[PDB]
């Protein structure tokens, strides 16, 4: 809702959504057992102007403009956690919720 | 105009999407939320707005019923009891034969598949079926569907999961596990555990020895020995971490009671005593 | 704690927090009342490999390299408000905390 | 071996900062946090102990305790009970003459100014004394220092403030307050506004006209007129908001279920309504 969303077949020009699965077999990592696979998204498109901005300090560095200040970069603004089944480092199987995993919106900060 | 994200609570237009824009093209897409405001103004009028006026008034949103909404895959658009939009979760619950209680992957039993499927479209995007019935403790009974087999975690939780068995085999990569069998890899003692059902737990790297004390193992990488009495192994432990709390308070191996289970490991690192929860809160 | 901080003597090239003073009567806003000054701050620096990373997703983006991913940016992973007195559009004198107004702390996201 | 951010309170390491870096390299300069571990490990390794193990293992700190520490201005390293180095706020408070309690920014009264230089080291970095004594109501007896003056907010609270009082001469719109005062510019406005301690309030945009009804009054940008009987004067409000509580008294000596509902009401009929006091007129 308060987010964008994009697929690969979009022509949306501006700070956006778009899926993507992250497998971990497919990167080898046989010290996760559940899930194999999972849709991290990612995020991609501009930020111009005041477009897709939730917080004003945002808007006061591009006035300032002070040095080595990018302008606004297309990144999360909202993430989940996926729940996991691994081995830790003593091999033993754990069952935990790791934060971080999944972007749920993007927007221009 | 301009076209914004979604009008908020208050009434108002909030995250500005695009600007000097019309009616039309801001509200030309499915989207539900899109909205518009008619006005173009300056950018500190749009500020003062979006930061210290609560959003863009005159919010006018582009869909006020579900002609021309598109609610995606799974999603279907609903007038609700206070007669706005609504894109709600409704799968395809046609074609599934099995109409009992299911476990879900976040382990949770839930009432059915249709039930399941509902959270996966409003919660979980990641959530599908394990396995039939109720989530259960212990693998025991636990019939996995396919390739599957049943493993429990940290708490005894069953989960019905795909053990990969391809191990490439092989130096030093031999590990002790801690039922005192020797594995050639990682990944063997990954596969074993996986097919136990249980953890096993890695010892020490290298072959097992019939040590008779932690004087007969040494630990490399900054771990220290811990010897276990009741089956008479040792085993190299990390003992670095520390402890923080709202503690709650257990009873160890050695019939004592701790402040925390993080308490009990120090007492188990300092003395060299490896110290298991006998069971949750003091000793009585 | 879990960020860098940096001053104009630093020669600091990975993501880091600088300083920042922002004045609101040198960008004219004669709206807001008090203060007439506040320290914003912003962030400024490189975001390679695996450095001031606090989410895992950043990092299996990297790896997948999805079409249109710019790589992580040095962004605000923690924001404070300050506490303002300011003419709402009906010029009433309001007072008000401001969310999103001071960056704590910079990472690469 | 690799040089992190911090040490978590589990003890472990977190936030790479840099590898391939000896502890002296990595413990170079004076700041607090910084630690460092030894093993040198492939990117999937540092991976998982980072996300899967409660971060890098072995984890030492760089400052076990408060020597090369550079807590920076107005804080001083001091040990904690469990003698670990903690920057702490203390602030110098030897040359302030004032003993009282004073009034910050945050419209909150403090105990002294050092109390006040304390909380802004911990929690509010901006916060400062708009004026000395408790944080008052009203503006009666507020003398504000220098040449700042009194004025309150929408919950009477008084603040000691700087007017804006250069207004830039407008190219010319003129702005109609509710006061029946027209104004060059919304900077006017505001600086008369400042000056008189309290909001004015716009009534609409353009020259204040001598209307009788609000037939005379153009509103503009989606307003509505709201006639004030208790002054003769129109004024232009929005009416957009929505309401979702209180029961109040309004100006009309009805009773309401809200003063949102108390507004809507005003929107529907016409008349300017404001709250009398809370509760039913009976």
């Amino acid at each position: 809702n308060l987010g964008l969303d994009c697929d690969e077949h979009s022509s949306e020009s501006r700070c956006c959504r778009y899926p993507l699965t992250v497998d971990f077999e497919a990167f080898g990592w046989d010290w996760i057992i559940a899930p194999k696979r999972y849709k991290a998204n990612y995020c991609s498109g501009q930020c111009e102007y005041m477009f897709m901005q939730k917080y004003p300090h945002t808007h006061l560095v591009q006035q300032a403009n002070p040095r080595g200040s990018a302008g606004p970069c297309c990144t999360p603004t909202k993430m989940s956690p996926i729940n996991m089944l691994y081995f830790n480092d003593k091999q033993q199987i754990i069952y935990g919720k790791i934060p971080g995993m999944v972007v749920d919106r993007c927007g221009c900060s | 105009g301009n076209c914004w994200l979604r009008q908020a609570k208050n009434g108002r237009c909030q995250v500005l999407y695009k600007t000097e824009l019309s009616k039309e093209e801001c509200c030309s897409t499915g989207r539900l939320s899109t909205s518009w405001t008619e006005e173009d103004v300056n950018d500190n009028t749009l500020f003062k707005w979006m930061i210290f006026n609560g959003g863009a008034p005159n919010c006018i949103p582009c869909k006020e019923t579900c002609e021309n909404v598109d609610c995606g895959p799974g999603k279907k658009c609903r007038m609700n009891k206070k007669n706005k939009p609504r894109c709600v979760c409704a799968p395809d619950c046609s074609n599934i034969t099995w109409k009992g209680p299911v476990c879900g992957l976040d382990g949770k039993t839930y009432r059915n598949e249709c039930a399941l499927l509902k959270a996966r479209c409003k919660e979980q995007p990641e959530l599908e079926v394990q396995y039939q019935g109720r989530c259960k403790k212990t693998c025991r009974d636990v019939f996995c569907p396919g390739s599957s087999t049943c493993v429990v975690d940290q708490t005894n939780n069953a989960y019905c999961v795909t053990c990969n068995r391809i191990c490439p085999e092989p130096s030093e990569q031999y590990l002790c596990g801690n039922d005192g069998v020797t594995y050639s890899s990682a990944c063997h003692l990954r596969k074993a555990t996986c097919l136990l059902g249980r953890s096993i737990g890695l010892a020490y790297e290298g072959k097992c020895i019939k040590a008779k004390s932690c004087e007969d193992i040494q630990c490399t990488g900054g771990k220290k020995c811990l010897w276990d009495f009741k089956v008479g192994r040792g085993r190299c432990s990390l003992c670095d971490e520390l402890c923080p709390k709202s503690d709650e308070p257990v009873c160890a191996s050695d019939n004592a009671t701790y402040a925390s289970e993080c308490a009990m490991k120090e007492a188990a690192c300092s003395s060299g005593v490896l110290l298991e929860v006998k069971h949750s809160g003091s000793c009585n």
